[PDB]
This record gives structure tokens, C-alpha cells and sequence, in this order.
């Protein structure tokens, strides 16, 4: 609803055949660009590939993310698309190549079916049981819990362990309620008081819900998407189990860790026997990492290795950088800001500046997706910029002469809406010739080096 | 207290054309600037459009953070405005990138409706059991209108409550039943006599009137990032307050986003899309540069606003200068603003208003000579002196800051250039940048 | 138009025209979403996905009325150990044949030479000597050896027990005559004989005691308390175990991971005791002596991922019963009971509970 | 009905408040406070 | 228990006890030698005014710099200001060393400074009963409840202080209080009227004999009255606010008693907290049941703060409630510590600079030093002979301040160790053999460290 920079882009708009129309989904031009994002939406949809490496090279404002955010609309919402900027990968709590590690995992999806194996009822009989023990110290511990459920199907009574009713004690159930119990998890939820006695004179604010409809106990079953990386933070920070370590793991503060290779490799095995067992269909995603330059030549050494995993996503780079040096490696220059061992391993998308006719139909695309109704006059004038100035400062320009034309009453942006809103809101270049010339000397009025 | 922007009411245009008046609600000149805001501001309001940056630049002073100032209060209470420093981006405790994306999450509301339901009443009879070595606890309150009695069940939690808030017979109390919280209004009873340490007789009261329960409409608002703070957590979300927050997971984030639009269709929840006004922005390095320019990208991006005093000078983390201290790909996606610095009779209405808001009855000549002093040593310095000039003037019982109060005052407190000067003329007692002094005669 | 849960899934179901003719099957499809989503697939109570093993029950019919819940729940991740390592004497700090070091490194480092032991402190106790100060720290040397031996959470509990009886005499012994007495082998914990929050809580104008509470009230007065959820995790997992083919396993397993202690902490007395205690001739003190499991932050979620779908979530899921619900009202205060007919036969079975809901009268 | 073995109840009104004691808890220790300890 | 010392309460002497004030006129006029200083009259002019701003509550988030060379009393005009205030006003030194802390981001140790130099002053009624307990004893109700056969209306209690004792009719409800507390006869307790429960403080120390051996403590019979009414004045800085709000105390649960016994580890407190906190006391301010009183934060060697600090203090001083801040520095025209490439006076970015009313201290002159030493000679309780004040001020002169006034003590060793009441020129003349000056040392070494060797200096 709200309109943003990429609002207008709804895909690659490709034919059948493949080829680039040259003015669809919102694009103007890119087509050899647009084309070859085609073919690697085809290398994605067709799971057969991992770890293949896409840089789109291209100067600042060529609609480099315009293309990753098509494919993004191209793969619709099964697949998974992550997208990350070179500069989200320096976490302080966990070395860089473990986000790297978290994000290729974030990129790879899971869709499995689970059976959720629970019992339903009005709690109507709830009697502990318990042992005095020897000193240990602790005193007496309770030895189970006879509970009795009830639901319209009748009823049955549940000789609970401990280790559930610590659940039941803790989601503070009592006899009357509704309660829910889940025997995959041994969790426990309170799903209010019963309909019975649903009298209006509680303080309490209680919401009284109809007795469960069928049996006491059920064995539903329900499709649930997962990622990798959820599996890795599920059992790297267990939270549930009723065990003890599962219970103050919900106290303490949530943090990130550095999951071993080792966890991984294992929940591999997990996820593939869900595969063997038919349970699960394995959806291999993208990971766009945008900025790819603001890396470094530890993340790009990992990169290497990363990729060469059996099982990866497609990563897609993006750089907007010529002969550059390479960060954390001063001794080392080269195109892209990439470094010459890992450009090797990448297919190469190369993307152009537009025309001024380009401009001139991105513009009315853009106007329109803001819903500014724009003269022709107004709009060759808008377009007159992005030829003497960056693209992005038309489109920039929209909203302010919108704001102008209807403060000036009018219902369309004129000529003149623009050349006021060319003076309140400069470019960085005629600003930049304000700095040089009042900063020309030092003084009271000068600007700061 | 009076502080450096107390006087800025607002922006000062008119409402219909935009036009800025050359000075009002405090503001004075800066007309082009304070219009371009005027015109920003406007598509804030509207909401319509995301992830907008508007950079202010100009030299120091001008108003930038007036300007800024101005636009927060002409947006009033409703809409967030997050005020951050640059500086407070480089945490221990969370990446930069973190912060930023915070900071960000922080400039956009969620406003979210519900209805309560409200007692209010006379109590006429409390009842509590109480299990002899603590657990369980029970009781019912007898409360009263004019026109109802009834009796309800009472918790642990609200007998809690009832006992923290001393609750008795006579009390008039009211009981937010969804939250749970008691208020005491007063008593229509007396203050009893029987019992000692009562404590105090509260405000008397008429009885209430009507029916006990009623409904209550109430709305609430709250950041995307408190909503991500208390869904990355079972328990803490004091971290709202105390920032012990780590580095938030995208997941939690992907979701959130996922449902406050859905809560959105529901009609549950306004998104109210606000400013994040980042000051000093040339201190951020290139790392936070390339995050912003990508995070603007976003439906849920706020309004960047910036402010700059840099020339062609060095962007930090890197090499190599720009203007404003800003990468040129960041500028690329900036609209800018600048400000420009004021002539003497801008200065002397500045100075006037700074003198009335400071209270200050400035002598005519005295406000001449300020303004002449504001010429050559600066807005701030020539404001300085008029708190400074009214302390002087106490001294000597003046009814009104005269010039030889501000005489006394530039005598005593010595302007930027002056103290530049007079570090000039000590380069042997100061510390060099050698390290190197003397400390003889 | 369509709800976002209807128009997701009618969306996905629609797309299958471009894969297939069927026609028929689908349109049907499309006139059950299109009435209401929980004809389609009905919203019901739901949590993670569990990413771990537990026990299925193969039959209900065989079941019976009384069943014994054992908690089955165990992870998939699956760490097998020899017991050579795992109980023979590869763990260092478990004695017993083989692990010859382990009983005699406990019994001196801990013990014999560990300078928390009485009779180490008693001989470091004046003068310069580096116990000099537990004179006037309020420990004994019990106290002080037990807190250098016991783990955080069992000091925790310790303090559970205790009361701030420093905070008492900054109330009491208030005056010049009073002298801010405080007793001598106290001495050295100003900071509780000296804290405005004891006094905070006396004074009847709660100023100062609201200005120190002013994060939870408006944590609470936002209904950050009470709002839904937003998010929860996507997956859940019971913590890994060792799997070893030894019984000491087994033991040391429900020994740590199912810690009684720690357990009997955070839930309180059992209710055995609590009757021993408050029936007794003269009073006991119980243990902990109460339950130190905090308070859930959100107080409706507490401390589990389980979703429980809201009859509001029901009535906007789908659009005609959305913008039915306002004609609704609007038709019940134009004075009629609702009154509808429906082509599938299910959807009134949703107006029922529906109805039942807002209690309107057909 | 006979009231509860170990829930002393506290009732306040115009006339004042009472605590009320199970006779199960006179001659318990939580007599003691009462003026019926065992 | 403790033996008390019967010794005389003396003081230490340190290089500022001598200052005492700033030594103004009622007309602010600074007298030309007073309150230990010795000139500098324009500088003690100049704080004067800062003193008048300060006990002015108009000022907020106003700077001030203190310019001048090393030795020019630049942090003795600092005390003084402080001394000036009193102790009612808060003053909060700092280097700017201390702000990079480990810990916390070093805006938060900045911002942590800045609101421990604003206090709040709270005014609240205390109300109490207090005393040892003469009694306790139920009165049997007039109506009890079926099927009790037990029902009280009134618990009495005896409480005596050392002023006296009260007959106390308390509602039943404290049965509550007491069976939990544990309150028996002879028990120190007090009552609060806010919630009708009470506490016990101990077994009262008039039964200490009552055994041989018992398990606690006693407690001396509270001195003042039986009951307090008692208005009470909390001193509080908004940074205990912050602090109180964000890391609660009293937590019961095992979360709040773990983390209670583990270091109490600073966090990055947020803004939304801070600004509610303001809006709360703005409140109470509003009501006027609590005073503000911003006082003074200040930063010695403020050249120690780097660009991004100065920049975090531009938002912080246009803050509506904030302290004064007073900074310090000598660093010349140096390089900005976060900013290699800019180099500005004071070592303040030119930027921060424009915000601060600069005060410059300048040099002494030869008499001016003399007198320095004369006040500080008696300070420190040496005495001198004439020809030793002018020995000590010659070495003022040519060498330093600071280094005369260091020659004191060492000189009064030697007079009395060789029988002498007084120090004289014999001994100046041989504290000054045996404590070098910085130049002295520095000249045996260029002369020694001229190369390596055996015996050399490490280069
Ligand atoms: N071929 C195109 N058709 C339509 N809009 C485009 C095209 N290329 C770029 N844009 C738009 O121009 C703006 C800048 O493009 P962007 O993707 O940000 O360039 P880059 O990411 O390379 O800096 C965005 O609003 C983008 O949607
Ligand atoms: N146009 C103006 N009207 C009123 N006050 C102003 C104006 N411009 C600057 N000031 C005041 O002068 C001081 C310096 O302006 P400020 O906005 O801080 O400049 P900067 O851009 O350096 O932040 C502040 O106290 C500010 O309130
Ligand atoms: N005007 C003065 N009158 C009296 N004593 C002074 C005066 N100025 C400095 N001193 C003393 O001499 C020493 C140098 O002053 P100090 O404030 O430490 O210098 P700086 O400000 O460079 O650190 C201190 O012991 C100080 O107390």
C-alpha cells in the first residue's frame, strides 16, 4: 500500500520462450539483464543445483536490486528468498562466518508434514500423588498426577508424569478448566473455563470456551514450513522439552551461538529421513547478498567452502564498485570489489545505464505507480534530470511536485510544480558546488573539513 | 528549564500555501529551507510514501536541528520522532547494522485498538481466605452503584492487588478488568474510628451511578521494534527499557512484518509511519551508509531526516573524502536541503526571542550590541551572553540587562575566535601537539 | 473482497487452472473459500513444528478409559557414547575404579586444601590476614563455605529464605539518638543499611516509589502484556542427550536433566507438606519455602508457544462474515432476528457456533 | 456447609472486620496467634 | 564490641584543601587574595557568574570551558565552583579517561554521568509505629461466624520505645503480618500505616540473657517515639531513577535472586525509558511535591574525549533537563583524539567549541607564586623562614608551581629530623638535591641515553 522504491516492479516480465519484452512488469530496458535473471529463476525452480554463485555488475542506480527482487517475485512465496547487505554479516556476538552459515541455512526450506498427537477435555478430577523420599533434602515430591478429562465424546481419566504436570502447574490449570496437552511436546495450554458456570461475576476476566467437539483424545495433522537454520537454532537452543534445561532456557536471555559444523551435518540426517519417510519435500532457495563488496576476504575465503557443500543455496552478488581495493586485503585490487579467486566461481549478469527515452518511460511507470498524474510537458522536464542528473533524483522529485501542484490547488503536477521543487530539493552535485563555494575559505560561516 | 530550542514552536508556515512567514512560533528566515521541510513534513502527514531521505546541510548554526526541532513539533505527540546521534550507533553490545535497523523500527507505530470493561462502585463487604503457610487464596467483593449490588470471585491476583491497594468497605475503587489494575477514587464512608493505623482518609465521594461494568474503548501505541523486542523473548521485556536486547533475529522480524499486516487488514492496528531525524550523520561510517541505503528500500521504511556541518571531508572507515562527509551512492538517494547562515536583523529577532524566552528585558542598545556581537562571534555565543548579562545585571540589582552588562559579559567569557587567539599567544604554556610545554615564568 | 487467509489459499487453489482443465472440483472449491476458509480447512489450536521423537498412540479404540502419560519427548539429534568414556571413567570428575584421581582430587581440593573451609578461615581471621573481613561481613564461616561451594541457583534459593532485615532498621533506628545503629558484624554492608528503597516503600505519598516502577507500569499500561503474539519460533526441540547402553546413563540422565532439587525450587511445596506444616504443633519452615518460577512476562501466553485461534480471527477470516457482522448488528438493532440460508450446508454449523459466540438469536 | 480446614478468613463491612479460625486450626500453631495454641 | 579510638580527628592535606571558595565581593568583584587563591581574578570572576548561573534554575545544558596551560588552577577553580554549590547541589567530576569503559557503549558511561549531575529532591511523610512488643492479645468478636468457633474483631498490641508506650488496636488482618513475620513478645516491630502490615527487626536486646544459647541477634529498644510522623527529604539523581527502573532490586523470583548475586553488569539504557522517566518527574515537579536541582558535571582533560563523545553531547546538552557541564583542557591547537586528520584548539572540534562559554586561566606572576607558597606552607603546617619562602618561590619561578609546593614536606622531614621546628634554606637546599625537577632528570638523561650501553637508558 504504502509506495516504495521498487513498488512498480512485479517481475522479470519475460515471455514463454524466455526472451525479454522490452517494457513489462514495470522494467524498461535491462532485457539481456532481464533475460539471463530468467535462466537463473530456471536454475533455482529446478532444484537439481546448489551452491551456484550470480554477481549482478553494474554501476549505482542500473537496477541491480530491481532484478533481485523481480526473481524474488518470480519464485513466489514456496521458495525461499533471503535477502542480506555485505554490511549485516559483522555480528557482535558470533564470528561473521557463522551468519554467513545462518543465512545459507535461512536460504534452504523445509514444507513436512507433523501428526500432533494431544488430548482435549474440561478438566473435571485433578488429584497429585507423591512419595516421600529419602533425605536428599528437597522434601516430598509429587510421583504423578490422575487428572480427568472430559469432552463431548465422553471422557477418560490420564495418570500424568510429573514431568507434565510441572506443565500443567506452571500454565496454573485447575479443575474446571479447558485444557489442552500435547504429547509430542509434553506442553501444556489453558484454554479457559468451560461454558458451565460461565457466571458474569468474576474479576477475574476469564474467557469461557465451549467443551471440546469429538473425542478426548486426537491425532491431528498439519503442514508446517520450516527452514534449516530453524532446525539449528531449535536444537542448538533446546526450549521444548519440560526437562530442566529446556525450563531455564526459557528464562534466560536469548543469545547467539556459534552451531557447529557437527549439529549441521546432523540435522541433515534428521531432515533427510523426513525425506525418506515422505513426510517432507525439500525446497532449496536463493540467498541475494546485497553490497557483496562491503564483504570481506575472510567471508569470501568461507564462501569457497560454503558453496562446495553438498547442499547450498544459489547465492546472487551485487556490486556497484570498478578496480577496487578489496577490504580487509589493502595489498589486493580488483573489478567488482570481488576477489579474483572467488569471480571465478560466478556467472556474471553485467547491467547498463539507461537511455533518456528509458528514463522518460521508467518516469511515467513511476508517476503513475505513485498515483502522480503527470503533464507530458512536466514529464519531458522531470526527464531532462536522470540525463543531467542521477536517474534516482527524478523519481525523488515526484512526490515533493505533487505536494506543490496540490498545495498550488492544481489537480496535476505542471511544469512549474517541478522547477519548484527543483529548487527546495537540490542534487547532491549542486549542493556539492555549495560546499566548494562557501567553503572556499575557512571561517565563522564556513563548513567543516 | 529553558533549553537551546525551547523557544521553537513549530515550523512556522501557513497550513494552506506552504508559504513560510519570514518569522513565527519562533522561527526566523531560513524561508527556503523552512519550506522544503514544510513540503517533507507534509509527506510525512500523508504517509503514503516510504523510506524517504532529506538530508539538511549548511554551515554550523543556521537552524538545521531548529528546523528539525520545528518539524517534531508540528507533528505533535502522536507521530514517533526518533531523535538519534550518530554516535550512538557504534553499541557493545549490538552490531551496528543492529542499531540501525532498531533505530528504524523504532520510527514506525503500530496504533492499536481494544475494549477494555470497567467497574466502579462502592465496595460494601470484602471477604478473603487465606491457606495458613501460603498457596491458595480466595475471597468476593460486594460492590455497589446507586442502582446495583453484586458479588464477585475474586483471584490471587486481584486479591493481591485488592491488599496492595488496601481496599476496604466504603472505598470507592475502580477495576480495569482486562489489565487487572485497582485504582482507589475515594471513600463515601467516614474514616471508622475502631483500628488504629488506618492510614489516610482519602477524597470523599459520592457513590457511583449506573451500572457496575462499562465498556471502554482505548487505543495504544507501540514501536515495530517493541513488538520485535517482546517477540524474541519468553520473558525480560523489561529489555524495552533497560536495551538489553541482543542482536534480534530476521526471522522474528520477517514475521512481525508478516503480521502487523495482516493486523492492518483486520482493521486491528494503524501502521503510523514517523521520522527518524539522525543528527551528525557524517559520523557513520561507509558500513552504516551501505545499510541505510537498503534498508530505505523497505514498505516499512521510515522518513530519514539528516543534518550535516561537513564539507568535502573524509567519510569514516574509508580513505578517501565526499561532501558532507557522505558517499556519493548514499547521496544519490538524498534530497537536499540547505540552510543559510543569517544576516543582522535575523539575528537581532532570533536574539529577541531567545531574550523573551529567557525572560530577559534586554535594553535596546544592549540588544544592538548583542546583534553587533552576533556578527562577529556567532548566534550562540551572543545567546550565551544574554543569560550571562541578566546574572551580571543581578548583581548590580539592574531592572534591565544595560550595556554595560554585555560589556561585562564579553569582558569576562571570551567568543571561539578569541580563545583561538589567546591560544595563539600561549603556544609555550599550552600542550602542543608535540606534547611539549613549559611551565617557567 | 476476500480475507488474506481466503484469498491466499483460493489464490493457490486457483492457480491449479493453469495446471489442469477438474473445472468443476475446482469452482466447488472456490465457492466453499470463498464462503468461509474454515469450510476448507478449519482453524484450530496449533504450535512449532516439533523437531524431535515422542511415543504415537497406534490406537484409540484399544486404548481404554485409563492411560499412563509417560513423558516420551526425546531429541532426533542423537549423541551415542561408549560407556568406557561416558561412565567408566573418561568423565575426570566421576570416582570409581579406573578413575583413581577423581576421589582423592574431590576430597583435598575441595576439602583439605580449599581456604573456604572453617577450619582454613579460622586460621586467616585477624589482623592482615585475608579473612579479616568476615568479621564484619554478616556470613558465618558456614555461610561463606557454603556459598563457595554451592552453584548460583542454590544460593539463589538460600537467599529465598532470608530477610532484609538491614532494610527494617534504616526505618527504625532513624534518629540522632539511634545513632544509625547497625549491629557491628554487619558493619561493612553499608549499602543495605543505607538505600532509599526501604524507605520508598514506608512513605505514604509514593512518590519517590513510583518514580522506581515507572518501566513496569507503562510496560503494563501499553498492553504489551496482553497483545497477541506477533511471532513465535518456527521450530521446537528438546534438548540433546547422550545415548549410552549402561543404567548409570539412565540414572544420571533424570539425575541432571530432570534435576529434583532444582525442580522442587522453581515449583514450591508439595501439598503433603503444606498440610504437615500448617496442621503442626508448632510452625516449620518449608522448602523453598516457596515457588521461585517467576512470573510469565506476557500474561496470557506464559510459557508456552501454543496458539489458540480467536473467534475474532474467525469472524474476519472471512469477508462476507466480516461485512455480514455489521449488517448483522445493523438488521439486529432494525429489529430482526438473524435469519439466513446458506448453499452449503456446513457453513451453518460455523453460523451456530458463530451465533453461539456473540449470543444472537436466530 | 462446614467450612474449610485451613482457609482463615478475613470479612470487613461497616461494622468493621473479624478473622474467623477453623476449628481444625485451633491448636495448631496458627491458634497460637489467637489465644488457641495446642 | 568495637574499641572506639580516643584520638584526635585530623585531616589529610592534598593539593586543593588550601581552597575554599572562589573569594568574590557580594558585588562578585574577586578579592586579590582570598579564600586560598591568589589572582587569577578574572577566571574567579568569571565562575562566580557560573556559581550564579547554577543556583539560577533557568540554565539548562549551557557549556563552559576552562582554558588554560598546565598548573593555571583550572581544576582548582572547579573544586571551588563545587565548593561554592555545597553539597546540596550535585557535583560529578570525571576525566575523560573514564568514559572508555569496557562495559557499556562509551555514549551510555557519558549519558550515565550526565543525569548523575541532575538530583531530584523528593519530600514524603514517613508514619509509623515502632517499638519492642509489650503484648499481643486477640479481642473476641461480638458476632462470630458460623461453624469457626474462633472469630476476633481486634488484635491488640503493646509497643514500647524508650519515650514511651502505646496501647495499639490493630485490625485482625495483621495475623497475617505476624504468623509469617514471626512477631512474638519482646520482638522489635514496626507498623506502617501505608498497609497496615508490620516487620520485625529482631528480638529486643532486654532479652539477650533469656538462654544460654539462642540463634539470634539482638536489637536495642527503638529511641525515639512509639510513633513517627516525620516529613523526609531523599536526595536523588535521575540517574538512580534510571538505574532503579531499569535493573529492579527486590525481585523474589530465582531469575531476579540469580541475577542479584552475579556482578551487576551496566546496560545501554534506553532513550524511551529516560524520556518517560523525565515526564514522571515533570509530573511530580508540576504537583510540587519534588524539587529539581541540576547541578554540575565536570570533565577534567576533556581532550581526552574523542569526536564522537562531543557529538553525543550536542544532542545530550539540547536536552531540556540537563546539567551544566564545565569542561577543563590544555591542549594547545592539538588533534582531535577520534579524528586524525582535523586539528583544532583546546582539542575541541571547532563545531562543540562555538557551544561553550570559554574561560581562560593564565600564568603567575613571581610575587603571585610566593604567595601560593605561603598558603600552602601553612596548609600543610610546615613553617618557613623568610629566606626559605623566597628559596621555594625562586624554584617557582624558574621551574614550576607544583614542584615548590612538592618540595614542602620533604623539606619538613629533614628540619625535623635534624631538630628543627622550622624548615630554612638548609633544608630547601637539600629537598631540592634529593627530589629532582622533570628538567633536572630529563637532562641526566639526554646526557646518559645519548647512545646504547651497559649502563644506558632504554630509547
Ligand atoms: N529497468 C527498470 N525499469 C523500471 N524501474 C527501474 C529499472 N531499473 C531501475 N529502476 C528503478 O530505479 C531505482 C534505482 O534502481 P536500483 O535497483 O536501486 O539500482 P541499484 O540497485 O543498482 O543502485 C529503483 O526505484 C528501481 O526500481
Ligand atoms: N531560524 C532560527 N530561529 C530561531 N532560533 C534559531 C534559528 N536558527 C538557530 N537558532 C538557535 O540558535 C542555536 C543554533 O542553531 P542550531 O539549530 O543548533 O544550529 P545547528 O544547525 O548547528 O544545529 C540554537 O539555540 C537554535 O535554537
Ligand atoms: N590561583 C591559585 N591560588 C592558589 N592555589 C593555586 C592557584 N592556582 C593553582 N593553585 C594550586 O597549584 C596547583 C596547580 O593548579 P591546578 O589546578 O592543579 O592546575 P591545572 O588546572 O593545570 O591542573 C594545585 O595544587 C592548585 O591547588
Amino acid at each position: 500500500h504504502r509506495t516504495a522504491a521498487h513498488t512498480h516492479i512485479k517481475g522479470l516480465g519475460l515471455n514463454s520462450s524466455g526472451i525479454a519484452e522490452k517494457q513489462a512488469a514495470g522494467f524498461v530496458g535491462q532485457c539481456a539483464a532481464r533475460e539471463a535473471c530468467g535462466v537463473v529463476v530456471d536454475l533455482i525452480k529446478a532444484h537439481k543445483m546448489a551452491g551456484r554463485g550470480v554477481l549482478l555488475a553494474g554501476g549505482p542506480g542500473t537496477g541491480k536490486t530491481a532484478l533481485a527482487l523481480a526473481i524474488s517475485q518470480e519464485l513466489g512465496t514456496k521458495i525461499p528468498f533471503c535477502p542480506i547487505t555485505g554490511s549485516e554479516i559483522y555480528s557482535t556476538e558470533v564470528k561473521k562466518t557463522e551468519v554467513l552459515m545462518e543465512n545459507f541455512r535461512r536460504a534452504i526450506g523445509l514444507r513436512v508434514r507433523e501428526t500432533k498427537d494431544v488430548y482435549e477435555g474440561e478438566v473435571t478430577e485433578m488429584t497429585p500423588e507423591e512419595a516421600e523420599n529419602p533425605l536428599g533434602g528437597y522434601g516430598k515430591t509429587i510421583s504423578t498426577l490422575l487428572i480427568g478429562l472430559k469432552s463431548a465424546r465422553g471422557q477418560k481419566k490420564l495418570r500424568l508424569d510429573p514431568s507434565i504436570y510441572e506443565a500443567i502447574q506452571k500454565e496454573r490449570v485447575q479443575v474446571g478448566d479447558v485444557i489442552y496437552i500435547e504429547t509430542n511436546t509434553g506442553a501444556c495450554k489453558r484454554v479457559g473455563r468451560s461454558d458451565a458456570y460461565a457466571t458474569e461475576f468474576d474479576l477475574e476476566a476469564e474467557e469461557y470456551v465451549p467443551i471440546p467437539k469429538g473425542e478426548v483424545h486426537k491425532k491431528k495433522e498439519i503442514v508446517q514450513d520450516v527452514t534449516l537454520h530453524d532446525l539449528d537454532v531449535a536444537n542448538a537452543r533446546p526450549q521444548g522439552g519440560q526437562d530442566i534445561i529446556s525450563m531455564m532456557g526459557q528464562l534466560m536471555k536469548p543469545k547467539m551461538t556459534e552451531i557447529t559444523d557437527k549439529l549441521r551435518m546432523e540435522i541433515n540426517k534428521v531432515v533427510q529421513k523426513y525425506i525418506n519417510q515422505g513426510v517432507a519435500e525439500l525446497i532449496p532457495g536463493v540467498l541475494f547478498i546485497d553490497e557483496a563488496h562491503m564483504l570481506d576476504i575472510e567471508c569470501f575465503t568461507y564462501l569457497n567452502k560454503a558453496l562446495e557443500s553438498p547442499i547450498a543455496p544459489i547465492v546472487v552478488l551485487a556490486s556497484n564498485r570498478g578496480i577496487a581495493t578489496i577490504r580487509g586485503a589493502d595489498d589486493l585490487k580488483a573489478a567488482h570489489g570481488i576477489p579474483p579467486d572467488f569471480l571465478q566461481r560466478l556467472l556474471i549478469i553485467p547491467t547498463h545505464p539507461y537511455e533518456p527515452d528509458e528514463i522518460r518511460r521508467i518516469v511515467r511507470i513511476r508517476a503513475q505507480t505513485e498515483g502522480v498524474q503527470l503533464t507530458d510537458a512536466a514529464v519531458d522536464r522531470v526527464a531532462e534530470h536522470g540525463v543531467r542528473i542521477s536517474l534516482r533524483y527524478c523519481l525523488q522529485l515526484l512526490a515533493p511536485a505533487s505536494i506543490l501542484a496540490r498545495v498550488n490547488g492544481r489537480t496535476q503536477v505542471d511544469v512549474q510544480d517541478i522547477a519548484e521543487a527543483e529548487e527546495l530539493f537540490l542534487d547532491a552535485r549542486r549542493s556539492a558546488n555549495i560546499l566548494t563555494s562557501t567553503g572556499e575559505s575557512g571561517g565563522l560561516h564556513g563548513f567543516i573539513s | 528549564l529553558i533549553a537551546a530550542h525551547s523557544h521553537i514552536r513549530g515550523l512556522g508556515v501557513d497550513a494552506d500555501t506552504l508559504e513560510p512567514r519570514p518569522s513565527s512560533q519562533g522561527l526566523v528566515g531560513q524561508e527556503k529551507a523552512r519550506k522544503a521541510a514544510a513540503v517533507v513534513l507534509e509527506m510525512i502527514k500523508q504517509g503514503k510514501i516510504a523510506g524517504r531521505a532529506v538530508l539538511i546541510a549548511g554551515p554550523p548554526s543556521t537552524g538545521k536541528t531548529a528546523i528539525a526541532m520545528g518539524m517534531a513539533q508540528s507533528l505533535g505527540q502522536d507521530v514517533p520522532f526518533t531523535t538519534l546521534a550518530a554516535s550512538e550507533i557504534f553499541s557493545l553490545e549490538m552490531s551496528k547494522t543492529e542499531a540501525l535497523t532498531q533505530a528504524f523500527r523504532k520510527s514506525i507505530g503500530v496504533r492499536i485498538k481494544e475494549e477494555s470493561e470497567i467497574m466502579e462502585g462502592e465496595v460494601v463487604e470484602i471477604q478473603i481466605d487465606r491457606s495458613v503457610t501460603g498457596g491458595a487464596k480466595q475471597g468476593k467483593l460486594t460492590i455497589k452503584t446507586t442502582d446495583m449490588e453484586a458479588i464477585y470471585d475474586m483471584g490471587s491476583k486481584m486479591i493481591d492487588a485488592m491488599t496492595k491497594e488496601r481496599v476496604m468497605a466504603g472505598d470507592i475503587i475502580s477495576i480495569d478488568k482486562s489489565s487487572g489494575k485497582i485504582t482507589k477514587l475515594g471513600r463515601s464512608y467516614a474514616r471508622s474510628r475502631d483500628y488504629d493505623a488506618m492510614g489516610v482518609d482519602t477524597k470523599f465521594l459520592q457513590c457511583p451511578e449506573g451500572e457496575l461494568q462499562k465498556r471502554k474503548e482505548v487505543v495504544h501505541t507501540v514501536s515495530l521494534h517493541e513488538i520485535d523486542v517482546i517477540n524474541s523473548r519468553t520473558q525480560g521485556f523489561l529489555a524495552l527499557f533497560s536495551g538489553d536486547t541482543g542482536e534480534i533475529r530476521s526471522e522474528i522480524r520477517d514475521q512481525i512484518n508478516t503480521k502487523v499486516a495482516e493486523w492492518k487488514e483486520e482493521g486491528k492496528a494503524e501502521i503510523v509511519p514517523g521520522v527518524l531525524f539522525i543528527d551528525e550523520v557524517h559520523m557513520l561510517d561507509i558500513e552504516c551508509f551501505s545499510y541505510i541505503n537498503r534498508a530505505l528500500e523497505s514498505d516499512l521504511a521510515p522518513i530519514v531526516i539528516m543534518a550535516s556541518n561537513r564539507g568535502v571531508s573524509r567519510i569514516r572507515g574509508t580513505d578517501y573524502k565526499s561532501p558532507h562527509g557522505l558517499p556519493l551512492d548514499f547521496l544519490d538517494r538524498v534530497v537536499i536541503i540547505n540552510t543559510h547562515p543569517y544576516t543582522p536583523d535575523e539575528l537581532r529577532q532570533i536574539l529577541s526571542i531567545r531574550a523573551q524566552e529567557e525572560e530577559v528585558d534586554l535594553t535596546p542598545d544592549a540588544l544592538a550590541l548583542l546583534t553587533k556581537i552576533g556578527q562577529e562571534a556567532g548566534l550562540r555565543y551572543a545567546s550565551n551572553l544574554i543569560t550571562t548579562s541578566q546574572l551580571i545585571a543581578a548583581k548590580r540589582r539592574a531592572k534591565q540587562v544595560g550595556v554595560e552588562d554585555v560589556q561585562r559579559s564579553f569582558k569576562l567569557f571570551y567568543d571561539p575566535a578569541r580563545s583561538v587567539r589567546f591560544v595563539q599567544e600561549s603556544e609555550k604554556r599550552l600542550i602542543g601537539n608535540d606534547g611539549v610545554v613549559d611551565f617557567s615564568y | 473482497e476476500l480475507s488474506y487467509r481466503q484469498r491466499a489459499m483460493y489464490q493457490s487453489l486457483r492457480n491449479q487452472i493453469s495446471i489442469m482443465d477438474t473445472l468443476m472440483n475446482l469452482v466447488m472449491q472456490f465457492r466453499k473459500v470463498c464462503n468461509h476458509p474454515d469450510l476448507f480447512e478449519r482453524a484450530d489450536t496449533s504450535s512449532p513444528f516439533f523437531c524431535g521423537h515422542f511415543a504415537e498412540t497406534g490406537s484409540f479404540l484399544r486404548e481404554g478409559t485409563n492411560v499412563a502419560l509417560g513423558y516420551s519427548t526425546r531429541s532426533l539429534v542423537e549423541y551415542r557414547l561408549p560407556r568406557l568414556i561416558w561412565c567408566d571413567g573418561g568423565r575426570l570428575d566421576k570416582p570409581g575404579p579406573g578413575n583413581l584421581v577423581a576421589g582423592f582430587r574431590s576430597k583435598y581440593l575441595n576439602h583439605m586444601m580449599n581456604i573456604w573451609t572453617p577450619e582454613n578461615i579460622r586460621s586467616s581471621l585477624e589482623g592482615i590476614e585475608n579473612f579479616t573481613w568476615l568479621r564484619f561481613v554478616d556470613t558465618s564461616l558456614q555461610e561463606a563455605y557454603r556459598a563457595s561451594h554451592t552453584d548460583v541457583f542454590a544460593r539463589a534459593v538460600d537467599l529465598a529464605s532470608k530477610q532484609n532485615r538491614l532494610g527494617h532498621m534504616q526505618i527504625v533506628y532513624d534518629e540522632p539518638e539511634d545513632k544509625k545503629w547497625t549491629p557491628v558484624h554487619a558493619l561493612f554492608q553499608i549499602c543495605e543499611r543505607e538505600n532509599p528503597k526501604a524507605v520508598a516503600e514506608i512513605t505514604t505519598e509514593g512518590v519517590l516509589r513510583d518514580l522506581m516502577n515507572i518501566a513496569r507500569v507503562k510496560y503494563r499500561e501499553l498492553g504489551l502484556c496482553r497483545l497477541e503474539k506477533a511471532a513465535r519460533p518456527r521450530a521446537s526441540a528438546p534438548p540433546i542427550e547422550v545415548v549410552c547402553d549402561s543404567r548409570s546413563a539412565v540414572i544420571e540422565r533424570e539425575n541432571i536433566m530432570f534435576h529434583p532439587a532444582m525442580r522442587k525450587a522453581l515449583f514450591g511445596p508439595t501439598p503433603s507438606e503444606i498440610k504437615e506444616a500448617s496442621f503442626g504443633p508448632r510452625p516449620v519452615t518449608l522448602y523453598p519455602p516457596r515457588a521461585l518460577l517467576p512470573a510469565p512476562d506476557h500474561d496470557k501466553q506464559r510459557f508456552t508457544n501454543i496458539t489458540v485461534p480467536s473467534m475474532a480471527r474467525f469472524v474476519t477470516d472471512s469477508g462476507k462474515l466480516a461485512k455480514l457482522d455489521e449488517l448483522l448488528r445493523e438488521l439486529k438493532e432494525g429489529g430482526h432476528r438473524v435469519l439466513l440460508y446458506f448453499q452449503m450446508t456446513r457453513m451453518i454449523d460455523l453460523m451456530e457456533e458463530y451465533l453461539t459466540y456473540r449470543n444472537y438469536k436466530y | 456447609k462446614r467450612p474449610d480446614p485451613m482457609m482463615i478468613r478475613w470479612v470487613n463491612n461497616k461494622m468493621g472486620s473479624v478473622v474467623a479460625v477453623p476449628e481444625e486450626l485451633l491448636g495448631t500453631h496458627a491458634g497460637v496467634v489467637f489465644g488457641a495454641g495446642p
